[PDB]
């Protein structure tokens, strides 16, 4: 177990409010490499369950504020999804850093670092809010499992074990040494990717024309069905119209996450 | 008996032959094929994931003097600076001005998540070319699957059927493949340590759980500030996160001849290339002579309406005074026109309609029922639609007019 | 395959907020296709259904005898799952179980449970 | 809803068959073409495993020692030949109308 | 009547601080058309007088809220400024989605939605934010009077009156139906638009020389006053030096919020 046998440390962040400090709530590590917009970071404070809080060190008293007082910020803010050890789980848009505070019974107490937040959208619409309702595809989310799946780090004994960090020193007693599990790994799924409008599709000889009207940024991938394949693609956010020449043998055509649709000529 | 026919190798088309002796009665052979594979030996070489730059702890003597202890972590780096961490009220709260030693230790790890976000390289070489057919020599009904290798056959009741080989040598699986999220990749993907910062290779693992990785990721310890203990370190982009944002598309969109890339079984289904060819050895028992079918009738057929369309266009009508009313084979010998079926029904003494397609303007095909030579001719109207979706039932010879 | 285990007091006083918790031990309780139940039998009545909940889209069934005082809830974070029983009295004492339920790409899910946890004991006495 | 079994108990010496029979207030058919019925098997000291749901259909787990039928609300399960390790209750169960209530417990040991 | 027999509803975010759940909060309609950054928001919660509040609906419950706990957030924080039935209107600047939230006794509830708020500055010099003073021109802004207008939305008893809703069904025993007035409508008036900087003219031989020198984008309008009238429109933001030719039969020109002004060669 983790919240009953560990201890958060204070750690050096740029910028604690006021220049620089030893900050309860130091980032060692962000990740935002996965598709929606899950971030998963490595604090300087836990998560346990005395129902879901967060436990800081201040001058070696351990304190304890609730998870629904934190707030953390990348250029929007945040949604915290939860919270296990060091680590925790949200969802956040895309920005230049990221940024954590909470405010005790006096001036309130923050930690900002530059760590590229990421949005990486799912299929052939480039989005930067995720939609209603649309088709379903393949997805590796920074997961809700708190479960050991293989990953670990490791940390030591200097009465409690803490984080093999960065920014503290290596005794030189015994490196009693251990290992303890990343919660919030990157599981797969089905997420819900947006269906661009349907193409206009006006016919000629020999020739398909395709006035196309996005509501975003859509990929377009046009090839042959032939020995030379003469494969078109590129991405579309203005309305267009774009005409493709479609022999007897064949004609491929994707818009977005729609399904490949075929065409092919006759005399 | 012994047949060698050759089939266009694509899917969802029929295609409807006949064995005919010079004295027994015809036999029908529809063969259908619903797959056609294309299946490379895939030989393992590496994988890849992000890289985290795991960094061992300072190691601090305050008016001391360290040395490194040489370990072996993938690019491990490890460096001794002099003076940073100078006096109390400057971090690491030691008594000095210099003379004051730090150790910094930085080595590359393979992500926490490389288990679940990893790209696979791949050589690929000799395709193992392979099919799902739906057969019927005879009245009967198969839904084998057929290696088109000319040494592997199957056998239903009596007969004895072989495919392939040389379907046009062909293959679009380049020799370096790289495989990632179901997408399938032509990269010329660099050796087991070879790999540089910066590109697709930076970190290599054998496999994904192996022991041992190789790290070339252009890592420089750099020198602390004064205020708080801390490790720091210039380290390049992944090459992993720079494939991924200027990688071209898939293999199943850059892909030659209409193929449909798929996933760990790599494969190129219903690739429109090249012709299967097909050897048989019918029995005599499926192979029965003229005593129980119909024969020779005084047939005369008339084209009523063609179109020389992709499609089942024409329609012929035969007007025959036959013995029995039973079945008969059907078939074209010519590329001049394609038909639906093999069976057509006669009546005692009735007519017959027979959906075809054809691709010229003026058909003279030489038409066939159970053993006559029935001849149509006639004119075709042009078609109704210039685009389509239903591909192509016929031969195309430069037969226009 | 996937064990189950129950948890909880026993001797909770009358005319109080009850409570048990129930683990997926090797399982996934974040899964569709999955609902999770909780069942008591007392002496002499014969089982008895209470209540369950979706693991995916988690929105509760209770029975409407006791729909004014029970409540069943969740944890993705500890892969727990919990029961609230308000207001007690005499006759409660009885055995809890909690279930999971098969596959459920059927309507025959319903009311088909399997692979349960042994039990916990709840004596409503002083 | 209410639900009623019979026999309370059912003695029996080995080797034969045995008839069990379930008496439903509402018709259990659905408009879809389904009888929900399920039969647990109650051994002493564990928690109750099943051999015969849909009215009519085993389980996976099961010996073919069993079967079961019905119409609408009157159910019969059904035994082929009972051995020793079949003591223990049987319960009738219900489904498709809340609350999934659950039978009274017929008692069957040798 | 006005209104004392309406009732909230329950629906479909897509965002509600933990993945998707039901929201008292939904966001049924978001329209951004107007000029000078107000939108117009239609929710699944009502806005009366018993004075600013929010009644919300909850599990069968209603609820209630004032209206300074409310928060709603584009890319910036935004503003509102009024709340009349299920709409709300406010002064939000430019993003790709609109969240809003509060927050009861320890809860926060949320919804997101993607649509796209967008300012669109009045005039000639294309802005963000508008200007502490300049010229007055004419803009339709989604107006603060709630009278009926014309404009009518529709809702229905299943006790009480809901909207015909999207993310609510239809009963089955009697479609009692009726229409109730959208405020806020898109109204006309006058709003205050940047004026830039003064051009620098210099002269030439049937030539004239323009320094400009912006704080901002800004169309540049030519034309000759002939009958080829060759006319230049530009979008100029860096210091730039344009020279144009000037003939007998004219040349004007507009740079911004300017009036135009007509310039006359001789010889």
């Amino acid at each position: 177990n983790e919240y009953k046998l560990t201890r958060p440390y204070m750690a050096r962040c740029i910028r604690c409010a006021v220049g620089s400090c030893h900050s309860p709530i130091a980032i060692e590590a962000v990740k935002s490499d996965g598709h929606d917009g899950y971030v998963r970071l490595q604090t300087s404070s836990q998560y346990g369950l005395d129902g879901r809080t967060m436990r800081y060190d201040m001058h070696g008293t351990i304190k304890e504020i609730p998870l629904h007082q934190v707030s953390l910020y990348t250029s929007r803010p945040c949604h915290i999804v939860d919270g296990h050890g060091y680590f925790l789980l949200a969802r956040c848009p895309a920005g230049d850093s990221i940024t954590m505070e909470f405010k005790k019974d006096s001036v309130r107490h923050s930690c900002s670092v530059p760590y590229e937040v990421k949005f990486n959208p799912v299929g052939r619409e480039l989005y930067t809010h995720p939609p209603e309702h649309g088709v379903e595809q393949a997805c590796q989310v920074y997961a809700h499992d708190a479960q050991n799946r293989g990953a670990y780090v490791e940390m030591h004994l200097p009465d409690k074990w803490v984080y093999n960090s960065d920014k503290l020193p290596k005794a030189a007693g015994a490196t009693l040494k251990g290992k303890l599990h990343v919660p919030f790994l990157l599981a797969d799924g089905k997420c819900t990717v947006p269906l661009a409008p349907e193409p206009m599709i006006t016919f000629g000889f020999r020739s398909v024309s395709l006035k196309l009207h996005p509501k975003n940024p859509t990929y377009l991938i046009t090839r042959q069905l032939a020995d030379e394949p003469h494969y078109t693609h590129e991405l579309i956010s203005e309305p267009a119209v774009r005409n493709f020449t479609v022999t007897e043998k064949g004609w491929e055509f994707v818009w977005g996450n729609h399904p490949p649709k075929r065409f092919w000529a006759q005399e | 008996y012994e047949h060698a026919t050759t089939m266009p190798s694509q899917a969802g088309i029929s295609y409807n032959t006949i064995v005919n002796r010079a004295g027994y009665a015809p036999l029908p052979i529809s063969i259908t094929p619903t797959k056609i594979k294309l299946i490379p030996t895939v030989n393992l070489e590496y994988v890849t994931c992000h890289y985290k730059t795991g960094m061992d702890s300072p190691a601090i003597k305050c008016c001391g003097s360290q040395e490194c202890t040489p370990t072996y972590r993938p690019d491990e780096q490890c460096k001794v600076f002099t003076g940073v961490y100078p006096f109390m009220w400057g971090g690491a709260y030691c008594f000095c001005d210099t003379e004051n030693t730090q150790v910094s230790k930085a080595y590359v790890m393979k992500s926490d998540d490389c288990l679940a976000d990893h790209a696979e390289a791949y050589k690929a070489h000799t395709a193992s070319v392979q099919a799902f057919l739906n057969i019927t020599v005879g009245e009967h009904s198969i839904v084998t699957t057929v290696y088109v290798n000319g040494e592997t056959p199957v056998n239903f009741n009596g007969v004895k059927i072989t495919a392939g080989p040389l379907s046009t040598a062909w293959t679009p699986f380049d020799r370096k493949i790289v495989q990632y999220a179901g997408e399938i990749y032509n990269y010329d993907f660099p050796e087991y340590g070879a790999g540089q910062p910066g590109a697709f290779g930076d970190i290599q693992s054998r496999t994904v759980s192996s022991s041992d990785l190789y790290a070339n990721t252009n890592l420089v310890l750099q020198r602390p500030k004064a205020g708080a203990i801390h490790v720091p370190y210039t380290q390049a982009p992944s090459g992993f996160e720079q494939w991924k944002k200027d990688k071209a598309p898939s293999l199943k969109f850059t892909a030659p001849f209409g193929c449909e890339i798929y996933t760990n079984p790599i494969r190129a289904e219903n690739c429109a290339v090249g012709s299967i060819p097909l050897a048989f050895d019918i029995p005599d028992a499926l192979f029965t002579r003229v005593s129980e079918t119909p024969t020779l009738s005084a047939a005369e057929c008339t084209l009523n309406e063609c179109v020389y369309s992709s499609d089942f266009g024409g329609i012929a009508t035969v007007k025959y005074s036959a013995s029995k009313s039973g079945k008969c084979a059907v078939h074209v010998p010519s590329g001049t026109a394609t038909l639906k079926e093999a069976a057509v029904e006669l009546t005692e003494q009735g007519s017959a309609t027979i959906h075809f397609s054809t691709a010229n303007i003026h058909p003279e095909f030489r038409l066939q029922i159970c053993t006559s030579y029935v001849t149509c001719k006639g004119d075709c109207h042009p078609p109704k639609d210039h685009i389509v979706t239903h591909p192509q039932y016929h031969a195309q010879t430069f037969t226009a007019a | 395959q996937v064990q189950v285990q129950e948890s909880g007091p026993g001797l909770v006083k009358p005319s109080e907020t009850l409570s048990l918790t129930c683990a997926v031990s090797s399982g996934s309780i974040n899964d569709d296709s999955y609902y999770w139940t909780w069942i008591r039998q007392s002496p002499g009545k014969g089982l008895e259904w209470l209540g369950f909940i979706h693991g995916g889209t988690g929105k509760s069934f209770y029975n409407p005898s006791l729909e004014s005082r029970v409540t069943i809830s969740k944890d993705t974070s500890r892969n727990q799952f919990s029961l609230t029983l308000s207001s007690v009295s005499a006759a409660d004492t009885a055995v809890y179980y909690c279930a999971r339920s098969h596959f459920c790409s059927n309507t025959f899910c319903y009311g088909w449970f399997d692979v349960w946890g042994p039990g916990i004991r709840v004596t409503v006495s002083s | 809803v209410v639900m009623t079994q019979t026999p309370l108990s059912l003695p029996i010496t080995p080797g034969e068959p045995a008839s069990i029979s379930c008496r439903s207030s509402q018709s259990l058919l659905h408009s879809n073409g389904n009888t929900y019925l399920h039969w647990y098997l109650q051994k002493p000291g564990q928690s109750p495993q099943l051999l015969i749901y849909g009215g009519s259909n085993r389980a996976s787990g099961v010996p073919d020692r069993f079967s079961g039928s019905g119409s609408g609300t009157d159910f019969t399960l059904k035994i082929s030949k009972v051995e020793a390790e079949d003591v223990g209750v049987y319960y009738c169960v219900q489904a498709i109308a809340f609350p999934w209530t659950f039978g009274q417990g017929t008692k069957v040991e040798i």
